[PDB]
RNA sequence: AGUAUGGGAGAGGAUGGUAGAAUUCCAGGUGUAGCGGUGAAAUGCGUAGAGAUCUGGAGGAAUACCGAUGGCGAAGGCAGCCAUCUGGCCUAAUACUGACGCUGAGGUACGAAAGCAUGGGGAGCAAACAGGAUUAGAUACCCUGGUAGUCCAUGCCGUAAACGAUGUCUACUAGCCGUUGGGGCCUUUGAGGCUUUAGUGGCGCAGCUAACGCGAUAAGUAGACCGCCUGGGGAGUACGGUC
């Protein structure tokens, strides 16, 4: 329904899982793919193939919304990031930026405590 | 130094809005106290900013 | 961050320089240190031996 | 009878009240005891993070010497005035007048 | 606190000859001045030990000086102890 | 050994205010099938809409980068910024007092964390506990939740591998290389180089040591005072007493 040219790609990489989320600009969602959702249960989830197999199929759907340039923002550790954007600039998108805005406390809560294996 | 000395205070800041170790410009330790102590001042004032 | 794009810089090109960024910032080393609480004893003691490693790195470079 | 550096930022939309601020402050500083040592006007700066979503404000700068009685009052005022959206006090040893940089 | 014209006050009242700041009577006023002093600020304080830790010391300072000028000399001892009020 | 006058550095202490990042919860906008977790899973959350993303609120606790084999403090300890009150230390030259000193049985003050009492507060974390796994069994290590507690005000308790496993004070005895706060001198325009002093580190001669090692911050050469030891267990235990 609504035509949108440029917008904006948001990646949550962790160590179990990755989830890539297609915005417009003004932060209203437009489309978004997971790891589990393209199968891989359990413990592949964490492999950069559903990492690019994911964002594959975010940046499709997204393309019927019709857009061509997006930003990229990476936020989170784990494997798999630097194949979702080169995934997305394999579907033909042309990427405008990318930057990585994990946050960090200023010495703020405390974490959690140290595990013994 | 002072915190008024905006342009001397970016020599010492990172993109990111950090302050810069002394040992990467060798800076003596008593000027680098004092510098840390303006740039906190200016970034209270919002001279520039917290992050970025 | 911010790495914005020319007009002739391919996508793995930019991804490389990205990850060259963000290597040069740190980002990730704090954010590993941010997952699990660690004793006020073992921050110094691991302190205390980065100290004496950065000591002997320096007096093995100068003699 | 200690030396004060004292910065002021007031909301835009009540920059044509400063001179009345400054005028009252000055007065009552001057007629309690102690003089104005600088008084400095940086304009409407931009700010580098918003306060209050406003991105603008007007930047004064007062060098003055004064007692504890006009300090304490002088936070009184400041704090329950509403065009002072932030203020930093800083106890100073000997007295500066001569022209800063950035004030241009 | 105390200033300059205040221990100068207290220096030229005490004093026993021209230019003397040694003497046990000017010593033993100076702590006696600050110890009336720091009072005040220990009675809305309580709980500062550590700035007490010096008051401590300025005590035991006052004692041993008196202990000193009266081992040397009696007279000047009483004369001391009755003009700074002190009860030993 | 101490006093007066000028100058300097510091997360030293107590009170009050204030700033930014992040976690949690709440309301709302976009949007739809998973999220979370592990060695692998399961418990758990979600189609009365989660997770993701955007905006706006509430509250608590802690202060990234600077940051250091750095600094301050008797020790325990002390880190955002500002003001108020306040202790000690370093440094120059004169002036002043004239042995006023050192140590210290009894005594007294301070003294991490946990714990206790009365009243508040409660984001995150988390003894006890519940559930899910692993295992021959699991009461544990792993996962999902979670109360006291951790925070504040006023008191108590008086113990730690409270450690440099090295009581306090004084004098003397080759050198080499660092670093922190000062003083002086010399270059010659501004950044360097020599000295001296109080701290804090790395090697090493003599000497010492069972050896490891210590070595001007002695575990060397001597002096003053105090504390403590006398095979391993029973035992820092029993009885008596103080708190």
């Amino acid at each position: 329904t609504r035509t949108v040219s440029e917008g904006v790609a948001h990646i949550h990489a962790s160590f179990n899982n990755t989830i890539v989320t297609i915005t417009d600009r003004q932060g209203n969602a437009l489309a978004w793919a997971t790891s589990g959702g393209q199968g891989f249960r359990g413990s592949r989830k964490s492999t950069p193939f559903a990492a690019q197999v994911a964002a594959e199929v975010a940046g499709k759907a997204a393309l019927d919304y019709g857009l061509k340039n997006l930003d990229v923002l990476v936020k989170g550790p784990g494997p798999g990031r630097e194949s979702a954007v080169r995934a997305l600039g394999a579907v033909g998108y042309k990427i405008n930026s990318i930057t990585d805005v994990t946050p960090i406390p200023h010495n703020g809560c405390r974490p959690p405590k140290k595990r013994r294996v | 130094i002072d915190y008024k000395d905006i342009d001397t205070l970016k020599q010492y800041i990172t993109e990111n809005g950090k302050i810069v170790p002394s040992r990467i410009t060798g800076t003596k330790a008593r000027y680098q106290r004092q510098l840390a102590l303006a740039i906190k001042q200016a970034r209270y004032l919002s001279l520039i900013p917290y992050t970025d | 961050p911010q790495v914005k794009l020319k007009e002739g810089e391919p996508v793995d090109v930019a991804i490389r320089r990205f990850k060259r960024s963000c290597e040069k910032a740190g980002v990730l080393a704090d954010v590993r240190k941010r997952e699990f609480y660690e004793k006020p004893t073992q921050e110094r003691k691991r302190k205390k031996a980065a100290a004496v490693k950065r000591y002997q790195k320096k007096l093995a470079r100068e003699s | 009878m200690r030396h004060y550096e004292i910065v002021l930022l007031v909301h835009p939309d009540q920059s044509d009240q400063v001179v009345g601020m400054v005028e009252r402050y000055i007065s009552q500083i001057k007629e309690a005891d102690g003089q104005i040592h600088r008084l400095e006007d940086w304009g409407r700066r931009q700010l580098a993070y918003p306060i209050n979503k406003i991105h603008k404000a007007h930047y004064i700068l007062m060098n003055v010497e004064c007692g504890q009685s006009t300090l304490d009052e002088l936070e009184e005022l400041f704090r329950y005035n509403d065009a002072i959206i932030r203020n930093l006090i800083i106890r100073r040893e000997h007295a500066i007048t001569e022209e800063s940089l950035l004030a241009k | 606190a105390l200033t300059n014209a205040d221990r100068a006050e207290i220096i030229a009242k005490f004093a026993r000859a021209e230019n003397d700041t040694g003497s046990p009577e000017v010593q033993v006023a100076l702590l006696t001045a600050q110890i009336n002093d720091l009072q005040g600020h220990f009675k809305a304080h309580k709980h500062d030990h550590h700035s007490r830790r010096g008051l401590i010391r300025m005590v035991n300072q006052r004692r041993k000086l008196l202990d000193y000028l009266n081992g040397k000399d009696h007279e000047r001892y009483t004369a001391l102890i009755g003009a700074l009020g002190l009860r030993r």
